[PDB]
């Protein structure tokens, strides 16, 4: 397997689940306080 | 007093002119014929302003004046008290500064050194001469020189750079404050580094040079060494003055009109649209 | 090796003080003159300096050099 | 804004607070510089009655590397000299003093050296920091003319012999010594000569300090392959001395 | 006459050094790769490179960089996006800060937004740089004397830009990003409070700025005078006492009176160097806040010169006069 | 993409999370500053307004 | 989400937790200070004009 | 395991529950006072 | 091989296999983006 | 065509990884604020002259 | 709560004991002095005009 | 047994305990004055 | 409360000492000079007024 | 046992016995005299 810095397959699909549901957690409350701010003061 | 060190160095010999008739020390002071000569002028000059100063009427250190005379005058003799005065201090000041510089040459030979240290003291008697008397002779009158007052020299230089309207468009004189400005930045680093070497945090060994050469390519790239820092701040120091004579001595004789529009042969060179 | 460097040095100045006297014959002021000048000075004194002091003489002494850095690639 | 009494406002308060934090560090400043060649004497080698208006530092102590040891200051005067050839020409204070025999090989006025350590200056890795080139691996004379085998001439005109070797730095990438071979007539074996007293011509290299004659007396290395700092005070000093001992005009006033 | 040491005479070139390590491990974040230059050999080092990068040098690198692009961009479109008449007007384009009506509140974006933006990605640039030459004296095991000299110019910086902006209820106080235009900031701000000739640690600072030039003229003629006695390894004079350290010090003791040490001229250097912007950063910060006109602040304290003659050109000619008429 | 996981076979995961965070403070704190140099969406001084 | 506790595995608690303290003073320093810049938000003028 | 820090799983899980401990008070704390700046002086 | 890189031929076809699935995601959503902005406000 | 692969037998990934990182978001800020500076696109002040 | 304590086995007591000294002097000092600059709080000025 | 000043377990919570102590004589003298003030002189 | 004596276990009293002194005649400085400073409690005007 | 400047526990004990003597001379000092200012010009 090709690797670079020193992890192995299960390491990488291990971090990136984790990594994953913080990217969701994020976007999720990004898109509600986006859609709030649009029904009191839409742009476009 | 002497330092623990000192005796084996002080031998007699190595003078321009005088020989062992002026080859002692008093004190800690080294004298030759050529600290008789600066005693001399450096105290009847400043009995001299001492006397002008009685006779203008105040004692004050932020009030005395002592002026160059009027420009009618030309490159006359003005009566003592109508700016002569001056003019016998200007003699006796450049006396003083060359008799200092005369007698650092001398020191240096006694020691057995090189001769770097009067030669960078001539830039800065240089600078002074240029004030004093080269930019008055072209100029046709005594009078252009700045007066001899610890606020009123400050009043000269106010209204000979409004006299070309905008001083920072000067050419020559942003190329001299840029020496200035990078002088100072060169001798913080410099210092800095040699005291962070010498002085580690409690409990730590002293550092040497590859030390130091590794700290500087860790934080810039490029470490100009321990031999190059030495010359390069000396070559700054030295290009500061210089550029600085340069600046004022074209202010007057060779310019008239205002800085900004020295700037115009850029402005209409003919490759612009 | 370095007199040849302040010979092309030198005679990129001479070209410098040639470029503001033939503006000037044509119609343009000193600075400006002196400022294309100061451009053919340092663009074309650098330039030969690089150039004509890098054909450094060696003449079987060349040749061999570099036959053997086509030796060192070739396994690099 | 007001201010506090009569014409007294925040900018006076400012100054004059400067002005007291900078007499507390002149004080500071000139008494850190106090921690080498104190107590004052006198001609005579005594303590002197003046001491001057500033006490003495405290004391500081510096861990040195490779084991070397610790060194406090201000304290006793170890780099001191014993036996000086010198005399005085008065009987008080403030006169120069005569040297006894040869000023140049007893070592004193601008001929004199300092006593300091025995042993090499290390780098980084604990190994002599000036080697000859002839066993430094990988140096090579990059840019300027390479001195070696040209002949050297003195300050009045004489051949003494060639340049064998030269001692570079290794840490700093800089030449320090140049090594001369002399010719029979002028001595025997090997002598140094330190870089900024030589002026490398195409087709000699020319040292004025000092005359042919004077070639057989320069202080000589114990070690072929390296050189203690005290050799390096004494053969620099030897040199240097030259400039006004070569010559009994050189001496005299020049007028 | 005698070899000077202002140029090498022949150079010698040897395995690249790539620099100390200890048990901090500063290997591991230092680029490969290293150059020669033998035009820069005649006076210093020849070698160039390797350098270290941390996360405070990169990030100070990028938002510095935004910043540069922010008014390089703002400067480009305000000419129309005409490149020859951006060439020829460089030096006269600014990024003007915002105007003062709007108070300390945010601007329209074509009325000093960008200003406020751009100025925002400079400040977090140098407050990185700073911290990267704090850690690596710390990575080093050395003083940080480096990190506090940096920290003394960095004070009169936030004093021109944030501290005085703030206190005087305004961001139109602050500096415009300029050549030209920042030269004229400077007129105008003397002229606007008086003369600021006749602020007291302006002339202080005056006194340090030619105090440190004067020191450094000094310290390397010194320094060169003693190089055949091997006077520039001063560390190794620190720790051993030579005779080049006896001669320097006594040439200026038999000069004037008084000398210094190897190791301490460089703390009157250091000090001489830090005191200019502290004294200037203090200057600044009382102007406008406290006094609001220099001159009469002078004439309050009685340092103000006064002049006997009368003003006018025909109290001293005639205007045919001179003419030559 | 159901093989974006490499991207960590590839790059340190210290190196990144360290870049991520500081660039997502940056950038909105960027975006407040934009709206409030308007009119229309600087909510402080709509308050005012509706007063 | 239940394993977040792996980010410090990762980061040095101690490099953190400086930079944490010191971005979060920063900050709310930082949102006093404009609100004190508006008219409607502070409080200091209001307690001044509501006598 | 998979460790850069030094750490073992079971000290990392340990100083996490301590961390979001500090941090819920640290936002229970700060909620209370939104609230109050609403009722006394609303913006929205 | 020639290689500069030290990849194998295979190596390189899974590198680039997977670079290629992102390429297309982002040039996507760029053209619904392009396509929603000319309806909103066309520029030829 | 379907050779295009072996640019990585050429240039490391993580270089141009970071390369194109940094080059595809000074891009994109870029065209935003060229869109920003302009009198028809700039859609903060639409909202304000709109309604 | 409990386990606040090791808050000590990361922060060496000298250092935060120093920086939280200097920070409540500092804050303490600028809150006054921001009292001190209002018209409505500045309690010598009223102590004159209530005699 | 995690540690990275030095201290033990018990050292530091003796060291806490002596810290909350000053901590809690802080808070009360502070709540008293702002009491005070608020009687002699309100902000909301 | 009672074991506050250990502060000197920690702080070195020779440095404590000497900030403490600097520090208290500077504030006691500053406070009579910002008491003169006013009209209410300037104690040599009011002799002055009083006369 | 900790300690960072080289007393034992006893001479701190000592140390503050004797340092808390002063401190509380001046207060009292301190208070007699803020008494007395505002029987003459009070404040509040
Ligand atoms: C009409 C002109 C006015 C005048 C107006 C002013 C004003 C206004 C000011 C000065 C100030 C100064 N004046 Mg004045 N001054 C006048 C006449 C003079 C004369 C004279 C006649 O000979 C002299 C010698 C000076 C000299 C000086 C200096 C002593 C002083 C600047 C201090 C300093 O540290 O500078 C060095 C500069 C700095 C330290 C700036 C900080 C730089 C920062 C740290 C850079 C960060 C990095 C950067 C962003 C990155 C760049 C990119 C890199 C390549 C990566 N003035 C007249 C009276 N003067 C300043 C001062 O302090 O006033 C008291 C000041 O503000
Ligand atoms: C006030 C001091 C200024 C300074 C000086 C400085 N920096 C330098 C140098 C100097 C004199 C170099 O010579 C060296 C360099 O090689 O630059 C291209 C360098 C450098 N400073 C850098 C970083 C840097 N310096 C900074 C600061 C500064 N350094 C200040 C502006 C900063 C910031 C923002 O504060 C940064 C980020 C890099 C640009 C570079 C790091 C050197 C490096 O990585 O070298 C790698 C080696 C190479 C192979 C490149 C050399 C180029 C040639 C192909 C080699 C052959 C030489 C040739 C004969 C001559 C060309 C060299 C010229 C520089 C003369
Ligand atoms: C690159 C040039 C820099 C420089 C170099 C320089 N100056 C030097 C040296 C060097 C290398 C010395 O070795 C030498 C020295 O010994 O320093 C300790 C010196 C020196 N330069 C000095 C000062 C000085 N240098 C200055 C600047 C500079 N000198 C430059 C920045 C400045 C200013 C204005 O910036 C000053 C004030 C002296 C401290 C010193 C030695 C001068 C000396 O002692 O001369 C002998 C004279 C007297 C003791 C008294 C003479 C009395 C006169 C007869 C009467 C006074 C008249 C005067 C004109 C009145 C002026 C009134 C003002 C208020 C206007
Ligand atoms: C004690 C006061 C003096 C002083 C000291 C001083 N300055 C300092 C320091 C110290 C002690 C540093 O440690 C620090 C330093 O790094 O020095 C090498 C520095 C420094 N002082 C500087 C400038 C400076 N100092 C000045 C003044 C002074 N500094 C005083 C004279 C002045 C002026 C106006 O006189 C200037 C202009 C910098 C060189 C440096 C601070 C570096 C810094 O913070 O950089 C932030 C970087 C960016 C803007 C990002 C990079 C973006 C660039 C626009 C382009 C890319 C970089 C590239 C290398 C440059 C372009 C060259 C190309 C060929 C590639
Ligand atoms: C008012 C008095 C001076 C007269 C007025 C006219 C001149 C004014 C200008 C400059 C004054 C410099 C005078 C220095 C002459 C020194 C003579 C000398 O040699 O004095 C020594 C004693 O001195 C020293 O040891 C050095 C003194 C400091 C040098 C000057 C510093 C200039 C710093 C900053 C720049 C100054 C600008 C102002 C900033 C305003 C700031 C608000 C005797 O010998 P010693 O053996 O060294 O004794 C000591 C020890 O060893 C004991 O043993
Ligand atoms: C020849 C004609 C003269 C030219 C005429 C022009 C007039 C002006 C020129 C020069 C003035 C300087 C004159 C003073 C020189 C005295 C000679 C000297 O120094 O003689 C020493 C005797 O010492 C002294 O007489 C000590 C002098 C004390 C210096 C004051 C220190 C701070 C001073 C300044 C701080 C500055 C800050 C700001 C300032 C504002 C605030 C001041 C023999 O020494 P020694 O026997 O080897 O040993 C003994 C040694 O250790 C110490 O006692
Ligand atoms: C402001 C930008 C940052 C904001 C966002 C930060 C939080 C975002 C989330 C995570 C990153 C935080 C750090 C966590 C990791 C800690 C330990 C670590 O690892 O990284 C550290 C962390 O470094 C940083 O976080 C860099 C931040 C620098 C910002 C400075 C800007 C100026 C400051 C203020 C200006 C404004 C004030 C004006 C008014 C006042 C007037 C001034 C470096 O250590 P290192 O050892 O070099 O790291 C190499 C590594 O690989 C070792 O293994
Ligand atoms: C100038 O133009 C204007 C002003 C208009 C703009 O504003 C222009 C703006 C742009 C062009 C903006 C562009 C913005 C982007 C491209 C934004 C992109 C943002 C993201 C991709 C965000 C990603 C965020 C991800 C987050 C928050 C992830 C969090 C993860 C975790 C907390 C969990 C991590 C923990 C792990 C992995 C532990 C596991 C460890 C082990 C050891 C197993
Ligand atoms: C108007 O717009 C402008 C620009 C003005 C803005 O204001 C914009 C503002 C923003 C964009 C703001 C953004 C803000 C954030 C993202 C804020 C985030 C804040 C947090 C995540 C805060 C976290 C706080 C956590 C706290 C306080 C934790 C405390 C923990 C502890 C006290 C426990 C310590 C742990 C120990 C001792 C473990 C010991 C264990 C051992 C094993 C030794
Ligand atoms: C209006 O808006 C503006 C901007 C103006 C503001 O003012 C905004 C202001 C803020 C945002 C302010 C924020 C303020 C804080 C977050 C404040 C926090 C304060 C604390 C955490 C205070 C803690 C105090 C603790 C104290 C006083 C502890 C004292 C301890 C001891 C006195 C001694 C105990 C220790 C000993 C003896 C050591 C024992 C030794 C052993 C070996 C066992
Ligand atoms: C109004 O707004 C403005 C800004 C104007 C203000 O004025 C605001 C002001 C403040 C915010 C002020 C705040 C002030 C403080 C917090 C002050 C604190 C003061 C103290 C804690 C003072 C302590 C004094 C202690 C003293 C004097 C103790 C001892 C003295 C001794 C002489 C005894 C010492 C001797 C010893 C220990 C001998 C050694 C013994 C051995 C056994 C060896
Ligand atoms: C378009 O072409 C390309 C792409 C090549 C370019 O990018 C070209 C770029 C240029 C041609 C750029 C030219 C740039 C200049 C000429 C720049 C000149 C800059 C100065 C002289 C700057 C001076 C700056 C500052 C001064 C004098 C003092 C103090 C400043 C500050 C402290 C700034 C810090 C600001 C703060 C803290 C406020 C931030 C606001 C908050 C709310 C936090
Ligand atoms: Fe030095």
């Amino acid at each position: 397997d090709l690797s670079f810095t020193g992890l192995t397959d299960e390491q990488a699909q291990e971090l990136h689940s984790v990594y994953m549901s913080g990217l969701w957690l994020f976007s999720a409350v990004a898109v509600v306080a986006h859609l709030a701010t649009f029904i009191w003061r839409p742009w476009f | 007093a002497l330092l623990s060190f000192e005796r084996k160095y002080r031998v007699r010999g190595g003078t321009l002119i005088g020989g062992d008739l002026f080859d002692f020390w008093v004190g800690p002071f080294y004298v030759g014929f050529f600290g008789v000569t600066t005693a001399f002028f450096a105290l009847l000059g400043t009995i001299l302003i001492f006397w002008g100063a009685s006779q203008q009427g105040t004692f004050n250190p932020w009030l005395i004046n002592i002026a160059p005379p009027d420009l009618s005058y030309g490159l006359g003799m003005a009566p003592l008290m109508e700016g002569g005065l001056w003019q016998i201090i200007t003699i006796c000041a450049i006396g003083a500064f060359v008799s200092w510089a005369l007698r650092e040459v001398e020191i240096c030979r006694k020691l057995g050194m090189g001769y770097h240290v009067p030669f960078a003291f001539s830039v800065a008697i240089f600078a002074y001469v240029t004030l004093v008397v080269f930019r008055p002779l072209l100029m046709g009158a005594w009078g252009h020189g700045f007066p001899y007052g610890i606020w009123s020299h400050l009043d000269w230089v106010s209204n000979t750079g409004y006299a070309y309207l905008h001083f920072h468009y000067n050419p020559a004189h942003m190329l001299a404050v840029t020496f200035f400005f990078t002088t100072t930045l060169a001798l913080a680093l410099h210092g800095a580094l040699v005291l962070s070497a010498a002085n580690p945090p409690k409990g730590e060994e002293v550092k040497g040079p590859d030390n130091e050469d590794t700290f500087f390519r860790d934080f810039i790239g490029y470490s100009i060494g321990t031999l190059g820092i030495h010359r390069v701040g000396l070559l700054l120091a030295l290009n500061a003055g210089f550029w600085s004579a340069v600046c004022i001595i074209i202010s007057g004789p060779v310019w008239t009109k205002g800085w900004p529009e020295w700037w115009n042969w850029w402005l209409e060179m003919p490759i612009w649209p | 090796d370095m007199t040849c460097t302040i010979t092309c040095w030198g005679i990129g100045v001479l070209l410098g003080i040639m470029t503001t006297v033939g503006l000037m014959v044509v119609g343009w002021s000193f600075l400006q003159g002196a400022f294309m000048g100061v451009l053919a000075w340092l663009i074309v004194g650098g330039v030969l300096a690089v150039a004509v002091c890098g054909k450094d003489n060696a003449e079987q002494i060349r040749a061999e050099m570099a036959a053997a850095r086509e030796r060192v690639r070739g396994a690099t | 804004e007001e201010t506090f009494f009569g014409n007294f406002d925040l900018a006076s308060l400012s100054l004059w607070l400067f002005y007291g934090f900078f007499a507390l560090l002149i004080y500071y400043l000139q008494t850190e510089n106090m921690r080498e060649g104190y107590p004052l004497e006198d001609e005579d080698g005594n303590t002197a009655a003046n001491q001057g208006p500033f006490p003495l530092p405290k004391e500081k102590t510096f861990k040195l590397q490779h084991g070397r040891g610790e060194l406090t200051l201000p304290g006793e005067d170890v780099q001191r000299r014993d036996n000086l050839a010198l005399r005085k020409t008065a009987h008080g204070n403030g006169f120069p003093m005569e040297p006894t025999g040869d000023p140049m090989l007893d070592g004193v006025g601008p001929a004199s050296w300092s006593k300091r350590r025995d042993v090499p200056e290390l780098d980084a890795h604990g190994h002599p920091k000036i080697v000859p080139m002839s066993a430094a691996e990988g140096f090579g004379v990059s840019a300027g003319t390479d001195p070696r085998g040209l002949p050297v001439m003195a300050g009045d005109g004489e051949i003494v012999g060639l340049v064998s070797d030269m001692w570079i730095d290794e840490a700093e990438q800089l030449v320090r010594y140049l090594e001369l071979e002399l010719d029979p007539e002028w001595g025997d074996g090997k002598r140094l000569v330190q870089r900024q007293m030589v002026r490398i011509k195409s087709d000699r290299v020319k040292v004025r300090s000092i005359y042919g004659k004077h070639f057989k007396n320069v202080p000589k290395t114990k070690s072929p392959n390296q050189v203690t700092l005290l050799e390096e005070d004494k053969i620099m000093a030897y040199y240097a001395g030259g400039t006004l001992y070569a010559d009994e005009s050189r001496l005299e006033p020049q007028l | 006459p005698e070899y000077q040491n202002i140029f090498t005479q022949v150079q010698v070139q040897g395995p690249a050094e790539l620099g100390v390590d200890n048990e901090n491990n500063l290997t591991e974040e230092r680029t490969t790769g290293t150059g020669f230059s033998q035009l820069i050999g005649w006076i210093g080092n020849a070698q160039l490179g390797p350098i270290y990068l941390g996360w405070f040098g990169i990030i100070s690198l990028v938002t510095g960089t935004l910043w540069f692009n922010i008014v390089g961009f703002n400067m480009l479109s305000q000419v129309g996006y005409s490149i020859p008449e951006f060439i020829r007007q460089l030096f006269w384009l600014a990024l003007e800060p915002p105007s003062p009506e709007y108070g300390l509140r945010m601007p329209p974006l074509d009325d000093g937004g960008w200003f406020i933006i751009a100025s925002f990605f400079l400040l977090v640039s140098v407050i990185s740089w700073w911290l990267r030459t704090y850690q690596l004296a710390e990575m080093h095991k050395m003083g940080k004397h480096v990190a506090w000299a940096f920290a003394a110019a960095i004070w009169l910086f936030l004093v021109l830009g944030l501290f005085r902006p703030i206190l005087m209820g305004s961001w139109s106080e602050a500096v415009p990003y300029g050549i030209f235009p920042h030269l004229d900031w400077t007129t105008a701000f003397s002229i606007r409070y008086g003369n600021l000739y006749y602020n007291p640690f302006h002339a202080l600072s005056i006194v340090f700025l030619y105090g440190s030039v004067l020191l450094f003229a000094m310290h390397g003629a010194t320094i060169l005078a003693v190089t055949r006695f091997g006077g520039d390894r001063e560390l190794e004079q620190i720790y051993d006492r030579g005779t080049a350290s006896e001669r320097a010090g006594l040439f200026w003791r038999w000069t004037m009176g008084f000398n210094a040490t190897m190791e301490g001229i460089h703390r009157w250097a250091w000090w001489f160097a830090v005191l200019t912007p502290i004294t200037g950063g203090i200057g600044i910060l009382l102007t406008g806040t406290v006094v609001d006109n220099w001159f009469l602040w002078a004439v309050e304290h009685n340092f103000a010169p006064d002049y006997t003659q009368d003003y006018g050109y025909e109290a001293y000619t005639t205007y045919d006069g001179f003419l030559g008429r | 993409m159901s093989k974006f996981y490499k991207i960590w076979l590839i790059f340190d995961p210290r190196r990144v999370f360290v870049a991520q965070g500081v660039f997502l403070f940056l950038l909105a704190a960027m975006i407040h500053l934009v709206l409030l140099s308007t009119e229309h969406f600087n909510w402080f001084e709509l308050a005012a307004a509706n007063a």
